[PDB]
């Protein structure tokens, strides 16, 4: 479609597909452009139809110690615990995004026990400074993931917005 | 020939449980959907007011 067929290389500072109902393959080609392409700094990509497959794709494009992005938001996508679990993988090996933005993202005690264990100071991350959780779905009384969440309070020492 | 204090095992070691395998066990259960649901609206022209 329109989207698959960007192919831009110069400054890109941040980039906004508001919703556009982007499909998973389009996230794909996106991840794809930024791996080659190693220039911006914010990526958006609020409520797509974006599924664990593109969200694989970009979470192993950012995960390499070079092409460095900054902001990453992701709202309104189905990406459930194997997109959590890619998410908080990726940023175990990543230094540059600062901001991770994951809301209204269907994310469970298992996803978000994961993410909240990958930052953790000694295995975690010093380069995020905003991560935004939201809808966490923990309708059953699930007393756990805020026992995590506490240690990552605990141990880290570079958030300053939740 | 031996001659060597009583207790003679001894090891020092260290043990950790995984923090990502720490989570509640998922929950047995399957919900039943009990009716089909339905699709309704109303467009241009579905009933005429004369008044």
């Amino acid at each position: 479609a329109l989207c698959e067929a960007l192919y831009e290389y110069s400054g890109l500072a941040v980039l906004r597909l508001p919703y556009n109902f982007l499909n998973d393959m389009a996230a794909q080609a996106v991840a794809r452009l930024m791996q080659v392409n190693p220039g911006l700094q914010l990526l958006d990509l609020t409520g797509n139809e974006v599924t664990d497959k593109g969200a694989a794709a970009i979470t192993e494009v950012l995960a390499k110690p070079e092409a460095g992005l900054k902001a990453l938001i992701l709202r309104h996508n189905p990406i459930g615990d194997t997109g959590a679990l890619a998410v908080a993988d990726m940023l175990r090996s990543n230094r540059s995004l600062t901001l991770l933005d994951l809301a209204d993202c269907h994310v469970a005690v298992k996803g978000l026990i994961g993410l909240a264990n990958a930052l953790t100071a000694p295995e975690g991350n010093r380069s995020l400074q905003v991560l935004d959780l939201e809808d966490a779905q923990l309708a059953a009384p699930q007393d756990s993931t805020y026992q995590h969440m506490s240690r990552m309070l605990a141990t880290n020492t570079t958030l300053t917005e939740l | 020939l031996e001659e060597l204090t009583d207790t003679v095992p001894e090891a020092d070691t260290s043990t950790q449980t995984d923090a990502f395998l720490d989570r509640p066990p998922t929950p047995l259960f399957v919900p039943q959907k009990t009716g089909t649901d339905a699709i309704t609206q109303i467009e241009n022209g579905d009933l005429f007011d004369f008044d």
